[PDB]
């Protein structure tokens, strides 16, 4: 995240980091004790993913961290990177052993399609992650967060590449400087309503940070809620 | 200044409380507005539901909550049903 600030411990307890050959290549969000939601473009065939919850500073041991392996990967069935890398950009990861929920490790709420969309349209969300702190810069050591305003469809389409508005939205400031970056993809775009946070988007591509566009692009979670609920149900 | 509730200004069985130079109508369940003139409905303040509102058969609102919450006794609020409910900061 560029132009954000340090999260405090336990401020974003639904946030996870994904680690592979390189650490913090993507983020994700806790759906429940057994399941993470992330971006499909983060989870290529053949590559191992390790999930860490309760993470704050990725180079220090805080004694809040819970590391888990991924035993099942469900990219959305419409996802095809050959056609569009960022369309239908959502996937679920099943964890090997359940997370132990606590103040540092807590699921994000996922409302139904109607309310997810209402919450998105409130017009300001939190994005968070361990992505680069500016373009081509170092990965964040400490989790970053940023408030980003929703950008109107017309403005979104004029100023950004690969956008399929049915499934995606833009967010960020007209003047730029503030966006998700490489390493944040798959993490949460969240809307807080009277103290309860709801998942409104998946971080897809920080075009502003990548110098390819003026805003971040996000997968609209509203379109995917039934699929998420169906696949992740524990009972 | 006199009892503004003398003229029974509350509809729908509202209870009238006399204040200085005004009255309040405390409405029974399902009614709202200054005179209890309105039916509670999802399009006015989300049917007073803390999370989710729907119209039920019989055209009354029903409130509901996401997983890990239970509808409170007031039939509007969503209260934790598990130790670490989704979407809450607790440190
Ligand atoms: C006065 O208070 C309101 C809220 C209702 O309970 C009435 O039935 C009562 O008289
Ligand atoms: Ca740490
Ligand atoms: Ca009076």
């Amino acid at each position: 995240v560029v132009g954000g600030e340090d999260a405090k411990p336990g401020q974003f307890p639904w946030q996870v980091v994904l680690n592979g050959k390189v650490d913090a290549f993507c983020g994700g969000s806790i759906v429940n004790e057994k399941w993470i939601v992330t971006a499909a473009h983060c989870v290529e065939t053949g590559v191992k993913i390790t999930v860490v919850a309760g993470e704050h500073n990725i180079e220090e041991t805080e004694h809040t961290e819970q590391k888990r392996n991924v035993i099942r990967i469900i990219p959305h069935h419409n996802y095809n990177a050959a056609i569009n890398k960022y369309n239908h950009d959502i996937a679920l990861l099943e964890l090997d052993e359940p997370l132990v929920l606590n103040s540092y490790v807590t699921p994000i709420c996922i409302a139904d399609k109607e309310y997810t969309n209402i919450f998105l349209k409130f017009g300001s969300g939190y994005v968070s992650g361990w992505g680069r702190v500016f373009h081509k810069g170092r990965s964040a050591l400490v989790l970053q967060y940023l408030r980003v305003p929703l950008v109107d469809r017309a403005t979104c389409l004029r100023s950004t590449k690969f956008t399929i508005y049915n499934n995606m939205f833009c967010a960020g400031f007209h003047e730029g400087g503030r966006d998700s970056c490489q390493g944040d993809a798959g993490g949460p775009h969240v809307t807080e309503v009277e103290g309860t946070s709801f998942l409104t988007g998946i971080i897809s591509w920080g075009e502003e940070c990548a110098m390819k566009g003026k805003y971040g692009i996000y997968t609209k979670v509203s379109r995917y809620v039934n699929w998420i609920k169906e696949k992740t149900k524990l009972t | 200044d006199g009892d503004q509730c003398e003229s029974n200004p509350c509809l729908n069985g509202g209870s009238c409380k006399d204040d200085i130079n005004s009255y309040e109508c405390w409405c029974p369940f399902g009614f709202e507005g200054k005179n209890c003139e309105l039916d509670v409905t999802c399009n006015i303040k989300n049917g007073r539901c803390e999370q989710f509102c729907k119209n039920s058969a019989d055209n009354k609102v029903v409130c509901s909550c996401t997983e890990g919450y239970r509808l409170a006794e007031n039939q509007k609020s969503c209260e934790p049903a598990v130790p670490f409910p989704c979407g809450r900061v607790s440190v």
